[PDB]
C-alpha cells in the first residue's frame, strides 16, 4: 500500500533492486557529456565544458583529472562526488606503487575503484555515489579503457560515453567501432573525439562550450596520459567543424 | 533512543518471539525420545534439488562426546548455534574439570545465546527450536527443548515443526517408562515415518543415539578410563535394516 | 499541496536525482548580507555587507582569515562559517608545520570540498548551510574561489553571494575587462567592488560601519579594513 | 482525451509499486466499463490518431493550462468528430501492451485482493470489445501463453493468465477444441520429462510449475467450455485415465481431481454467457454510444438487454452422468483393489488419497444434478425456483430415469466412504491426512446437494456483481449501470435462488452411519482429525433436522 | 521504548505486569521459627519432565531461596546474578548474605532495564525467603518495577487477591513452621484454577532450624516428600 | 508496506524476511543461466555471456572467479555484488591455508561464506548480497566437487548444480541423465569430453547455438582452477559441430 | 482564526526550501514569555535589572537569583532560570577559573562569551554544528582591558550580538522601542540606573519597588555587584521626584 523501498540505501524493492543506485544514475543522466577513445596503442578522453558565465576562469577549471601518472579520468553528474571518487582512486595508485614499486595495472586500479564504490550500496548510513567515472591508461598490458557506475558495475570498453549526450555519442561511437574494426590511430581517435563531441552538443545548441583533449599513447606520448593542446587541438576543432558544417 | 526488538504488547506478550515460533512451526520435523538405558533424536532431510548430496546436509550434530543435538526451522540459524554450543562445552566446563558438561549445563548456555537475542536491538530472535539429548554420570540420560525465547525444558519425549502436534500425541500414545534403545528407535521411525515430506529410506532420514559406550570409536586403544563415545549416527545401512524391521 | 517525500534526509535522491537538502543548503546563502569577490592578475577582493538585527546592536561579522596568503567571506550561515573557516585555519597551520609550504588556494578548496561532500554522503547530520568566496594569492598568481555547500568549487575571475547578489554579479559581468587588468593600483579593484555591491543596496546606502573590505596579492599579504578605513571607500 | 488516458494508464502498469499499480487498475477498469474497445472509424482513409486526435488533445490542455477555461476553446464539430473517430484507432496496441504487463505480474508477490482486481479488469476489457478487437485479443492472449518466459518463481499467479484463457471460452465456445488440445498435449510432454515423479507434501516443487499451469489452465477453460465440450469429451475422460494413472505427487492430486470437477460443472450448471457491453456486434444503438448508455432511457430497453445463457442441453446432461459414474466406478475399483494387501509405504496412502480426492470432485460439479428431497421419495411450495433440470415436481423428477442413475452414484460413493472409514481406522489409524481428505469427502458429500457450497466464493471467469455495482453505482441515481452489469446483477438472481435453496433434510441410514462416524473422528485423539472433524459436525447438522439430539446422545 | 504515559507511568512496566498476572501463582509465609515457599505449576504436558529438579524455586546460597512467577529464561539471568553476589559477599566479607542486601540487590538491576530504551524490563517477581543474625526469618517480594516490600505472608502472579484475603484472615504472629505448611497449601487449594492441588503441580521448600543450635537448613522439597506434608494436611489425595 | 517487516530483516507475523526473499530476485538480474558438472578427475563450469553493445570488451565481461590453485567459483547476480563475494572468498581461502596448513577444502568455504550470510539474514542493519555463489574443485578428499550458497545462508553439496533464470530446464535436463546413467559423474577420463558434454546440454536445454564468443568454460582438475580462452571453447565446439 | 502550518515545521537538522532551520527559530522566540531582564552599557558602568516575580515566603531568594556572578568582573542576567541556565553559568564559571589559571590574567567577555556559545553548539557535550537549542536567552555583561564595558545577548543559537542595550523577556518590543528612542553615548551610571528603572517600570504592570524590581552594575572598580534592596529604593524615590520636577 506504500513504496518506502526507495527512501533508503539497505533496501531491496519487490524486484530486488536498490532504488537510490538507480537515482544515483539519473544524477549522471543531467551530467556534462564525456567520452573516452581506446586506440591501438592508447587512450583519448574528451569533454564538452559548458561555460555559464565568461568570469569561469580560462584554463583552471578542468574536467579531466589525471588519477596517478599512466592513468586518465574523465567524469559526469553530481560533480562533489566525482572528486571524492577521483582522490581515493589517486590514494589507490599512489599505496600500489609504494607497496609493489610498479605502477598499478589499469586492470587492477579498476577492481580497488569498483569495490570502493559498491561499499557505499551496502548500508543505509550512507547514499551511493550519483556520479559514472570513464577512466583508463596504459601498462604492461598495453591500452585499456573503464566505466564505473554508481552501482559499482565497471567494464573494459573500446569507447565509453557518459553524460547527457550519451545517446548522440553512442551511436557515433558504435560507427568507428564498426567503420574500425581493427581499430583507429591516436591521431584519428582526438580528430574523431572532437566530431563526437560537436555532434553531442547539437541537443543544447544556445549553451556555448569549450572542448578539453588528453592522450595516453605508447608512441604520442611515450605511455603516459597527458593533455592535447595548441596545433593538435586546433586539427581536431577544424575537423570537427568541417564535418559537422557538412555543406 | 526508541531502540529495541521485541519488546511487550499490550496483552503482556513479547510478539517478534511469537512470529520467532511461526517460523520454526514452518520445518522439517524432529523429535527426541529417552529411554532407560539411552536417547534417540531423529529428523528428515529436505533436499532443495535431487542432485544436491544430503550426506553433506546434516541435521543431526555432536556437541561433546555424550551430547547431540537436532533443530526444527531455519538451518543457517542452527548451523552457527552448533558452533557456538561446541566452543562452550570446551571453553566454560571442559578445560577447568578436564571432563565435558553435563546436558543441563550446555542447553542453559545454549539458552543463554539464544536470550540475549530477544533481548537486543538491531537482532531478530533465531528461527530455530533446539532438541538437545545426553548423557551424564550423576544426572544419566537426559532430553531438553530449547526456543527462540531462550525457555528451555527438560522432556520425556518431544518434537518441533510442521507435524509436531500429531507427533507430539502419537510421542503421548507410544511412550512408557520402561522403553529401552531398540524400542524408543523404532517409535522414533514409526514417527517419522508419518511427518515425512518427501521418501522415507536411510538417504533421507537423519538419526542418532546417545546408548551405551562404544570403545571402537574413541579411535586409541590402552586407556579403559576412556570409556568412548556414548554418541552415535546411524550408518544408512543399520536405519535400511531397521526400515526392513518396520 | 506538493508535498516531497525525499527532502528529509541528506542521504536520500529524487526520482530524478536531485539532492534536495543539498539544493534547499544553497537557498541558505540567499539569506545572507551581499559579499562581492573579485580579482585582476595580482590582486584577490572581498567586499561585505554586513547587516545588524536593531540600531543598537553591533554589526556581524563577514570576512575571515585562516593565513597570511588567504581567507574567505561567508554568506549563509555564520555558526557554521566558524566550523568550515576553523578547519581551513588548521590546515593551513598543518601545511606549513607538516610540509614547510604554504596551502595553495587550489589546494584549500579539494580540502574544503572533501569535507563539505562527507556531511552530503552520511546519515545523522545536515548539509552545510553556507557559501565561501575564498580570496588568495600563491606562486600560481591571485585566485578567487566560490565554495558552494553541495561540496563543490570553481575558479573564478569575480562573483556575488547573498540576497539580491544578480545585481552586483551582472555589474561584474558587464565590467570584467575593467577590473581584470587592474594590478598595481589596488584601490581601484576595491572601487571596482565597491560599484559591483553598491549595485545590491537598493536605496540602502554603504556607510562607515555597514561595510568591509579584504585584499590580498603579492608581497601585500591578507588584510581587512574597517571604520575610517573603508571611508576613504564610500 | 479517454483513450490516449487508457494507454498511457496501460503502459505505467508497475511490477514494484503494488499501490500504484492497484490505483492504475482503478482508472484502466472504470474506463472499460463505460467505454465501447471498438474502431468506430467510417472507412474514413483519411483519419488517423497521429494526424487528428492528438494535435487537438495537444490544443486543448494547452489552452486549459494556460489559465483559460474550456468555455473558451473553439473547435469545428468536424474536427473534434475527427479527433473522437481517429481516438477509437488507438485500442489493438494498447492490449499488446496489457497482455505483456499481465505476464510480468505473474512473477510478483501480489496481494489476493489486487489479483482479483486484475482478473476483473482484463474480463471488464474484453465484455467491452467488438469481435474485431476481442480476435485480436484472444490470438493475443493464446500467443502469449504458449510462448511466455513468465512462469519462474516458486509460487506463481497462475489465475493473472488462466482466469483470462477461461473469460475467452466463456465469449467463444469455438476457442475451446485447440486451446484444451494443445494444454492436453503440453501435459503430456511434462509428465514425461519427469514432473510430478518425485515425491514433495506441502509444497508443488519448481520441477512441477508448467505441469500445475497447464492443468489450472485446463480447469479454467474446462469450466468454460459449456456446450463445445461435448466434441472432445471422449479424448479428456481418456486424458483424466491417463492424469489419474501417471501422477502420484499429493498436492497435484488436488489439481488434477479438479479437471472433473470442471468438466462436470459446465455441463449442468445454468449461467449467464454474454456479459458485452453492446451485443453482437449488431444491435440497434446508433456508433454515438460512448457512454454506455448508463443515463439514457433505453439502457432499460429489453432489445438491449437480450442476455444469452447456458440453460443445459439433454446431450450435456447425459455426458455429465456418463463422466461421472466412469470416474466414481474408476476410483471405487483402485481403492478396493489396494484394500487387499496394505502397505505401510509412503506411495500406498498417497495412491489412496488421490481417488479419494477424485470421488470428491466428482461429487462437487455433478452437485447440481442431486436433489435434497430424494429421500423422501421411496404442496412442498418451494418459493425460490432455482433452476434445476429434471423439473420442479415430484411427478417430473422420478418420470426419468437419469434422476434415478444420479441418485444411486451418490449413494454408492457414501457407501464407500463408510468402507473406507472401517478400513482407515483399521489399519492406519494413526494417518491424518487421509483421515483429512476423508473428512473433505464427508464435508462435500452432506453439504453439495442441488447446490455448490465448495468453490462458490473462490475467484473464477465470471465478473463480480459487488466490484461492477462500487464502479457503476451512484447515490440517488437509479440503476446508473451498463449492460455487463445487468447481465451479472441476472446472474446472481439465478445463483442466489440456487444458494437459497434448502438443503436441510431427515436422514436415511447412510446419513447416520456416516454422521455417527464424523462424531467418532470429532472425538478422535489427533488434533489434526477432531479440528476437521467438528467443522465438519457443525456443517453437518445444519444439513440434518433433529441432528443435535443424535450428537448429544 | 521506556517513555512515560502522560500520567507520569511506564508503559512497558505496566505491560510487564500484565505478562506476570497470568504466570502461575507462589506464597510465602513467615512462621516464629521458619518460612514456607509453595509455587503452583500448569502442568499441561504429560511428557514434560516432572521430578525435574527446579522450574519455579531455587537456592540463591545456604540460607536464601525464591519463588518466581515470570519467564523463566529472564528469572534464570537474575538468579545466577544473585548467586554470583552471594558468594562474592561471602569472599569478601568470611560471612553469609544478608537478605535485604540481595533482595534489593535484583531490584536496582530490575529497575536499570526499566529506564534505558535498548532494554525490555524483566518479566518476573520474585517472593525471596532466608535468614541471617541481622533480622531473622525474613520474607520479601519484588516486581518488574524494581519495587520491593517485606511481608508476614505474600502471594504472587496470578489468583494474587483472592490469595491475599486468605492468608489475612488465617496469619497469626506467634504460628509454628507447621501451621505455615498447613496454611500455605490450604490457601493454594482455595485459590487454584485446577481442581484439585497435587504433589507435581505444586512447588514446595521451608527454611527451618533443625535440632542443632548453629543450623538452618533449606529442605526444597523433593515429590516424595511433598506427598506427605498433602496426607498428613488433610488435602490428602491418598489410597 | 507493513511498516519495517518488509525494509529490514525482521520476522513478518508470517515469519519471512522480506530482505531475504527480495535479494533471491536479485540473483536473476544478470539474465545469464551458468551450468556445473563432474567429471572422474575434474568439475567444469559453462555460463552464458552476454556482450550486446558492440563497444564493450569481452575479455573483461566474466563471471567466473579463481578463488585459489585448486577452487574456483561462478557467481549469479550484479557483478558488484559478485567481484565483493569473490574478494571475501580469495581472503577465506588465504588465511585458512595460513592457520591450519592445509589448501582450504570446497567445503569448508562454502560453510565459511554461508556463515557470513546468516549474519546479514539476522542483523537488521546488514543486507544479504544479491548473488549466488557456485564453488567447484578437485578435493583430495572428495575428488571433483560442487557446492553452491545462497543470499539466506544456506549451503549443500552437489553433482550438477546450476543457477540462472532459465535453470530448470536445465537441471530438469540433467535429472533425467542421472536419472538413465545412474552414476552420479559423468564417466569421462579427459576434461575436454566433459565441457563439450556440458555445452551439449546447455546448447538442447537454452534452445540456441553458441559461438565460441558466446560461450564460458571453466577447468577444475587436481591442482588446477583455470578459465578457457574463446579459442579452446571454438576447440570443444568443433569436436561438437564434427561429432553431429 | 485561521490555520496558517507548513510542512517545513517542527524538522530537526533540516533546511525548509529557504533554508530556514525552524528548531532554531522558535527557540529564539522565547524571548518575550520570560521575566523582563535589561541591560545598559555604558562608559562608567554596564546596569544590570531583572523584575522578580514575588515569592512564597518560605522560598529563600539565593534559589531564584536571575542576576548572577560569573567572576568578579563579569555577570549574566537571565530572562528565565532553567538547569541549562545553571549549567551554562558553571560552565561560564569553570571556563573563566580556567581561563585565568592557564593564561595567568582575566577572560575577556567575547571569549567567555563565544565559550558559552560553543557549549551550546555542542547541545552540551560527530561535528559541532548550529542544527538545535541550548538553553536559554543570557545577557551576559562584563569589563575587560580591550573591548572595555559589553553587553552580549547569547542565544540558544550558539550566537549573539553585542547590544548597547538590550531587553529580553515579556516587555521586549515597548522596552527596546523605548531604549533605542532614549540611550546615548553620554548616559552616566546614575542615568543609566534611572533609565533601566523607568523602563521596568513601564512593562511590569505593578507599582515599581525595592521587592519587584532587582538591579546590579559591572564596574571596573568595584567589580559585579547585585544592588541593595535600600539602594533600589532611594534610587526608585528618585525617579518619582524627577518625574514629578516636569
Amino acid at each position: 500500500i506504500g513504496t518506502g523501498y526507495d527512501l533508503s540505501n539497505s533496501v531491496f524493492s519487490p524486484d530486488g533492486r536498490n532504488f537510490q543506485v538507480e537515482y544515483a544514475v539519473k544524477a549522471v543522466e543531467n551530467g556534462t557529456t564525456s567520452i573516452g577513445i581506446k586506440c591501438n596503442d592508447g587512450v583519448v578522453f574528451a569533454v564538452e565544458k559548458l561555460i555559464t558565465s565568461k568570469l569561469l576562469v580560462p584554463q583552471k577549471n578542468v574536467k579531466i583529472q589525471v588519477v596517478d601518472r599512466h592513468i586518465g579520468c574523465v567524469y559526469s553528474g553530481l560533480i562533489p562526488d566525482g572528486r571524492h571518487l577521483v582522490n581515493r582512486g589517486r590514494e589507490e595508485a599512489a599505496s600500489f606503487k609504494k607497496l609493489y614499486k610498479t605502477p598499478i595495472p589499469i586492470p587492477a586500479f579498476a577492481d580497488r575503484l569498483g569495490q570502493y564504490v559498491q561499499a557505499h550500496t551496502l548500508y543505509n548510513s550512507v547514499r551511493p555515489f550519483g556520479v559514472s567515472t570513464i577512466f583508463g591508461g596504459v601498462d604492461k598490458n598495453g591500452a585499456h579503457l573503464y566505466m564505473l557506475e554508481p552501482s559499482g558495475s565497471y567494464w573494459g570498453y573500446k569507447g565509453a560515453a557518459t553524460g547527457k549526450g550519451r545517446q548522440s555519442a553512442k551511436a557515433e561511437l558504435e560507427k568507428l567501432v564498426d567503420h574500425h574494426p581493427e581499430g583507429l590511430s591516436a591521431r584519428e581517435a582526438v580528430k574523431q573525439a572532437a566530431k563526437i563531441i560537436y555532434l553531442a552538443h547539437e541537443d543544447n545548441k544556445e549553451k556555448d562550450f569549450e572542448l578539453e583533449i588528453s592522450w595516453c599513447s605508447l608512441s604520442e606520448t611515450n605511455g603516459l596520459h597527458k593533455f592535447v593542446k595548441g596545433d593538435l587541438l586546433q586539427e581536431a576543432i577544424d575537423f570537427a567543424q568541417k564535418e559537422i558544417n557538412g555543406d | 533512543y526508541s531502540f529495541s526488538l521485541t519488546t511487550f504488547s499490550p496483552s503482556g506478550k513479547l510478539g517478534q518471539i511469537d512470529y520467532a515460533l511461526t517460523a520454526v512451526k514452518q520445518g522439517v520435523t524432529s523429535l527426541g525420545i529417552k529411554a532407560t538405558n539411552g536417547v534417540v533424536i531423529a529428523t528428515e532431510k529436505k533436499s532443495s534439488s535431487p542432485l544436491a548430496m544430503s550426506e553433506t546436509l546434516s541435521k543431526v550434530s555432536l556437541l561433546t562426546p555424550d551430547i547431540g543435538a537436532v533443530y526444527s526451522g531455519m538451518g543457517p540459524d542452527y548451523r552457527v548455534l552448533v558452533d557456538k554450543s561446541r566452543k562452550v562445552a570446551h571453553t566454560s566446563y571442559k578445560r577447568i574439570y578436564g571432563e565435558y558438561p553435563p546436558t543441563k549445563l550446555l542447553v542453559s548456555e545454549v539458552a543463554k545465546i539464544m536470550q540475549e537475542a530477544t533481548q537486543s536491538g538491531g537482532v531478530r530472535p533465531f528461527g530455530v527450536s533446539l532438541l538437545i539429548a545426553g548423557h551424564d554420570e550423576f544426572n544419566g540420560f537426559s532430553l531438553y527443548q530449547v526456543d527462540p525465547s531462550g525457555s528451555y525444558f527438560p522432556w520425556k519425549a518431544t518434537a518441533i515443526g510442521k507435524g509436531s502436534v500429531a507427533a507430539k500425541t502419537f510421542l503421548e500414545k507410544r511412550w512408557n517408562d520402561e522403553l529401552e534403545l531398540e524400542d524408543a528407535i523404532h517409535i522414533a521411525l514409526l514417527t517419522l515415518k508419518e511427518s515425512v515430506e518427501g521418501e522415507f529410506n536411510g538417504d533421507t532420514i537423519e538419526l542418532a543415539i546417545i546408548g551405551d559406550e562404544n570403545p571402537d570409536l574413541l579411535g586409541y586403544t590402552g586407556i579403559p578410563t576412556d570409556k568412548g563415545p556414548r554418541f552415535r549416527k546411524l550408518t544408512s545401512q543399520e536405519i535400511n535394516d531397521r526400515l526392513e524391521a518396520l | 499541496m506538493f508535498r516531497n517525500n525525499y527532502d528529509g534526509d541528506t542521504v536520500t535522491f529524487s526520482p530524478t536525482g536531485r539532492l534536495f537538502q543539498v539544493e534547499y543548503a544553497l537557498e541558505a546563502i540567499k539569506q545572507g548580507s551581499v559579499t562581492v569577490g573579485l580579482r585582476s592578475n595580482t590582486h584577490a577582493v572581498l567586499v561585505a555587507l554586513k547587516r545588524n538585527a536593531d540600531e543598537l546592536s553591533s554589526y556581524q561579522k563577514k570576512i575571515i582569515k585562516c593565513d597570511e596568503h588567504m581567507g574567505l567571506s561567508l554568506a549563509g550561515l555564520a555558526p557554521d562559517a566558524r566550523v568550515l573557516s576553523n578547519y581551513l585555519r588548521q590546515q593551513c597551520n598543518y601545511s606549513s608545520l607538516v610540509f614547510n609550504r604554504k596551502l595553495a588556494v587550489e589546494r584549500a578548496g579539494h580540502l574544503l570540498c572533501d569535507k563539505a561532500q562527507k556531511n552530503t554522503q552520511s546519515y545523522g547530520g545536515r548539509p552545510y548551510g553556507v557559501g565561501l568566496l575564498i580570496i588568495g594569492y600563491d606562486k600560481s598568481g591571485a585566485h578567487l574561489l566560490e565554495f558552494q555547500p553541495s561540496g563543490n568549487v570553481t575558479e573564478l575571475y569575480g562573483t556575488a553571494i547573498g540576497a539580491r547578489s544578480q545585481g552586483a554579479k551582472t555589474y561584474l559581468e558587464r565590467t570584467l575587462d575593467t577590473f581584470i587588468k587592474i594590478d598595481g593600483n589596488p584601490d581601484e579593484l576595491i572601487k571596482a567592488g565597491v560599484e559591483a555591491i553598491s549595485q545590491s543596496l537598493r536605496d540602502e546606502s554603504l556607510t562607515v560601519d555597514n561595510l568591509s573590505i579584504a585584499i590580498v596579492g603579492k608581497d601585500t599579504p591578507f588584510t581587512i579594513y574597517d571604520g575610517e578605513a573603508v571611508a576613504k571607500y564610500i | 482525451h479517454i483513450t490516449n488516458v487508457l494507454s498511457m494508464l496501460v503502459s505505467k502498469l508497475d511490477m514494484n509499486d503494488t499501490n500504484l499499480t492497484s490505483n492504475l487498475i482503478n482508472g484502466i477498469v472504470s474506463i472499460a466499463a463505460f467505454i465501447p474497445i471498438q474502431d468506430l472509424t467510417g472507412e474514413d482513409d483519411y483519419i488517423s490518431f497521429e494526424s487528428d486526435t492528438l494535435p487537438l488533445v495537444q490544443q486543448h490542455f494547452y489552452h486549459i493550462k494556460c489559465g483559460e477555461s474550456s468555455k473558451t476553446f473553439r473547435v469545428d464539430d468536424e474536427l473534434l468528430n475527427n479527433a473522437f473517430k481517429a481516438s477509437t484507432t488507438v485500442f489493438q496496441s494498447m492490449l499488446k501492451v496489457y497482455v505483456e504487463k499481465i505476464f510480468q505480474l505473474v512473477d510478483v508477490d501480489l496481494e489476493d485482493s489486487l489479483v482479483t482486481k486484475i482478473n476483473q479488469t482484463t474480463m471488464i476489457l474484453q465484455e467491452s470489445m467488438d469481435d474485431k478487437i476481442f480476435n485480436y485479443f484472444a490470438s493475443l492472449l493464446q500467443r502469449n501463453f504458449w510462448s511466455n518466459d513468465s512462469f519462474k518463481e516458486k509460487d506463481p499467479n497462475y489465475e493473472l493468465v488462466t482466469i483470462p484463457l477461461a473469460a475467452l471460452v466463456r465469449r467463444n465456445n469455438g476457442l475451446s477444441k485447440e486451446l484444451v488440445r494443445t494444454l492436453l498435449f503440453h501435459i503430456k510432454e511434462q509428465i514425461k520429462r519427469g514432473a510430478g515423479s518425485v515425491r514433495s507434501t506441502s509444497e508443488i516443487q519448481q520441477r512441477d510449475v508448467k505441469l500445475v499451469l497447464y492443468l489450472t489452465a485446463l480447469n479454467d477453460v474446462l469450466r468454460q467450455c459449456h456446450e463445445s465440450l461435448l466434441e472432445y469429451s471422449d479424448e479428456l475422460i481418456t486424458f483424466m485415465k491417463y492424469l489419474y494413472d501417471n501422477v502420484t505427487n499429493p498436492p497435484l492430486d488436488v489439481i488434477t481431481s479438479i479437471v472433473i470437477h470442471s468438466a462436470l460443472a459446465t455441463l449442468c450448471t445454468t449461467e449467464i454467457t454474454d456479459c458485452r457491453l453492446f451485443p453482437e456486434d449488431s444491435k440497434i444503438p446508433e456508433k454515438d454510444r460512448w457512454g454506455g448508455l448508463q443515463f439514457d432511457p433505453r439502457r432499460f430497453d429489453k432489445q438491449h438487454l437480450s442476455f444469452q445463457w447456458h440453460v443445459p442441453s439433454s446431450d450435456e446432461i447425459t455426458l455429465s452422468i456418463s463422466i461421472l459414474e466412469s470416474l466414481s466406478e474408476y476410483c471405487i475399483n483402485n481403492v478396493e483393489e489396494l484394500m487387499k494387501a496394505p502397505r505401510h509405504d509412503s506411495e500406498y496412502g498417497d495412491m489412496i488419497q488421490k481417488y479419494v480426492l477424485v470421488m470428491t470432485h466428482t461429487l462437487s460439479g455433478s452437485s447440481l444434478l442431486f436433489d435434497p428431497d430424494f429421500n423422501k421419495y421411496r404442496r412442498d411450495l418451494d418459493i425460490y425456483t432455482c433452476n434445476y433440470y429434471f423439473g420442479n415436481t415430484t411427478e417430473e423428477k422420478l418420470q426419468n430415469p437419469q434422476y434415478l442413475q444420479v441418485h444411486r452414484v451418490r449413494a454408492r460413493i457414501g457407501h464407500f466412504f463408510h468402507k473406507l472409514y472401517v478400513f482407515l481406522s483399521t489399519n492406519f489409524e494413526n494417518n491424518t491426512n487421509m483421515f483429512q481428505i476423508l473428512l473433505h469427502g464427508l464435508k462435500v458429500w452432506f453439504t453439495d446437494l442441488g447446490q455448490e457450497t465448495v468453490f462458490n466464493e473462490d475467484p473464477n471467469a465470471f465478473i463480480d456483481v459487488d466490484f461492477l455495482e462500487n464502479v457503476q453505482s451512484l447515490s440517488h441515481v437509479n440503476e446508473p449501470f451498463t449492460r455487463t452489469n445487468f447481465a451479472i446483477r441476472a446472474n446472481s438472481l439465478h445463483q442466489s435462488r440456487v444458494l437459497l435453496h434448502s438443503t436441510n433434510r431427515k436422514a436415511s441410514k447412510l446419513e447416520n452411519l456416516l454422521l455417527v462416524d464424523i462424531i467418532q473422528l470429532a472425538t478422535s485423539l489427533y488434533p489434526d482429525i477432531y479440528k476437521p472433524a467438528q467443522g465438519t459436525l457443525v456443517h453437518c447438522m445444519k444439513q440434518l433436522v433433529g441432528s443435535y439430539g443424535v450428537v448429544i446422545n | 521504548t521506556t517513555i512515560f504515559s502522560p500520567e507520569g507511568r511506564l508503559y512497558q512496566v505496566e505491560y510487564a505486569l500484565e505478562s506476570i498476572s497470568h504466570a502461575g501463582t507462589a506464597i510465602g509465609i513467615m512462621a516464629s521459627d521458619g518460612i514456607v515457599l509453595a509455587a503452583e505449576r500448569k502442568v499441561t504436558s504429560t511428557l514434560l519432565e516432572q521430578d525435574t529438579s527446579t522450574e519455579k524455586l531455587y537456592k540463591l546460597n545456604d540460607k536464601i531461596a525464591v519463588a518466581v512467577a515470570g519467564l523463566t529464561a529472564d528469572a534464570e539471568i537474575l538468579i545466577n546474578t544473585a548467586r554470583i553476589h552471594a558468594q562474592n559477599y561471602l569472599k569478601t566479607y568470611n560471612e553469609d548474605i544478608p537478605v535485604e542486601i540481595l533482595v534489593r540487590r535484583l531490584s536496582d538491576i530490575k529497575q536499570g532495564y526499566t529506564q534505558h530504551g535498548g532494554l525490555r524490563p524483566f518479566g518476573v517477581s520474585f517472593i525471596y525467603a532466608g535468614y541471617d543474625d541481622r533480622y531473622g526469618y525474613q520474607l520479601y517480594t519484588s516486581n518488574p518495577s524494581g519495587n520491593y516490600t517485606g511481608w508476614k505472608a505474600i502471594s504472587v502472579g496470578a489468583n494474587t487477591s483472592a490469595a491475599q484475603t486468605l492468608l489475612q484472615m488465617d496469619y497469626k504472629d506467634d504460628m509454628k513452621v507447621d501451621d505455615a505448611i498447613e496454611l500455605a497449601l490450604k490457601t493454594l487449594s482455595k485459590t487454584t484454577d485446577s481442581s484439585a492441588l497435587t504433589y507435581d503441580r505444586l512447588e514446595f521448600a521451608t527454611i527451618r532450624k533443625g535440632a542443632n543450635d548453629g543450623e538452618v537448613y533449606q529442605k526444597i522439597f523433593k515429590p516424595q516428600e511433598i506427598k506427605d506434608i498433602l496426607v498428613k494436611t488433610g488435602i490428602t489425595k491418598k489410597d | 508496506a507493513a511498516g519495517y517487516d518488509r525494509h529490514i530483516t525482521i520476522f513478518s507475523p508470517e515469519g519471512r524476511l522480506y530482505q531475504v526473499e527480495y535479494a533471491f530476485k536479485a540473483t536473476n538480474q544478470t539474465n545469464i543461466n551458468s551450468l556445473a558438472v563432474r567429471g572422474k578427475d575434474c568439475t567444469v563450469v559453462i555460463s552464458q555471456k552476454k556482450v550486446p553493445d558492440k563497444l564493450l570488451d569481452p575479455t573483461t565481461v566474466s563471471y567466473i572467479f579463481c578463488i585459489s590453485r585448486t577452487i574456483g567459483m561462478v557467481v549469479n547476480g550484479p557483478i558488484p555484488d559478485a567481484r565483493n563475494a569473490a574478494l571475501r572468498a580469495k581472503a577465506e581461502a588465504a588465511e585458512f591455508r595460513y592457520k591450519y596448513g592445509y589448501d582450504m577444502p570446497c567445503d569448508v568455504l562454502a560453510k565459511r561464506m554461508a556463515n557470513l550470510s546468516q549474519i546479514y539474514t539476522q542483523r537488521a542493519y546488514m543486507r544479504p548480497l544479491g548473488v549466488i555463489l557456485t564453488f567447484v574443485s578437485v578435493d583430495e578428499e572428495l575428488g571433483p566437487s560442487i557446492y553452491k550458497t545462497d543470499p539466506a545462508g544456506y549451503y549443500v553439496g552437489y553433482k550438477a548444480t546450476a543457477t540462472g533464470p532459465k535453470q530448470q530446464e536445465i537441471t530438469t535436463n540433467l535429472e533425467n541423465h542421472f536419472k538413465k546413467s545412474k552414476i552420479d559423474h559423468i564417466n569421462e577420463e579427459s576434461w575436454e569430453k566433459v565441457v563439450e558434454f556440458a555445452i551439449t546440454h546447455m546448447i538442447d536445454a537454452l534452445g540456441t547455438e553458441f559461438s565460441k564468443n558466446d560461450l564460458e568454460v571453466g577447468v577444475a582438475t587436481k591442482d588446477k582452477f583455470f578459465t578457457l580462452s574463446a579459442e579452446n571453447i571454438e576447440e570443444r565446439l568443433v569436436a561438437i559441430a564434427e561429432q553431429d | 482564526m485561521f490555520l496558517t502550518r507548513s510542512e517545513y515545521d517542527r524538522g530537526v537538522s533540516t533546511f525548509s526550501p529557504e533554508g530556514r532551520l525552524f528548531q532554531v527559530e522558535y527557540s529564539l522566540e522565547a524571548i518575550k514569555l520570560g521575566s523582563t531582564a535589561i541591560g545598559i552599557a555604558t562608559k562608567e558602568g554596564v546596569v544590570l535589572g531583572v523584575e522578580k516575580r514575588a515569592t512564597s515566603p518560605l522560598l529563600e531568594s539565593d534559589s531564584i537569583e536571575k542576576i548572577v556572578e560569573i567572576d568578579r568582573h563579569i555577570g549574566c542576567a537571565m530572562s528565565g532560570l532553567t538547569a541549562d541556565a545553571r549549567s551554562m553559568i558553571e560552565h561560564a564559571r569553570t571556563a573563566a577559573v580556567t581561563h585565568n589559571l592557564y593564561y595567568d590574567e582575566d577572560i575577556n567577555v567575547e571569549s567567555l562569551t563565544q565559550s558559552v556559545c560553543d557549549l551550546a553548539l555542542r547541545f552540551g557535550e560527530e561535528e559541532r554544528l548550529m542544527s538545535r537549542p541550548f538553553g536559554v536567552a543570557l545577557l551576559i555583561a562584563g569589563h575587560d582591558a580591550d573591548d572595555g564595558y559589553q553587553l552580549f545577548h547569547a542565544e540558544p543559537s550558539g550566537t549573539f550580538y553585542r547590544y548597547n542595550a538590550k531587553a529580553i523577556g515579556s516587555g521586549s518590543e515597548g522596552a527596546q522601542a523605548e531604549l533605542l528612542n532614549e540611550w546615548h553615548s553620554s548616559l552616566t551610571l546614575k542615568e543609566a540606573e534611572l533609565l533601566v528603572l523607568k523602563i521596568l517600570k513601564q512593562v511590569m504592570e505593578e507599582k515599581l519597588d525595592e521587592n519587584n524590581a532587582q538591579l546590579s552594575c559591572i564596574t571596573k572598580q568595584d567589580g559585579f555587584k547585585i544592588y541593595d534592596n535600600e539602594k533600589t529604593a532611594e534610587l526608585i524615590k528618585e525617579l518619582k521626584e524627577k518625574e514629578a520636577a516636569e
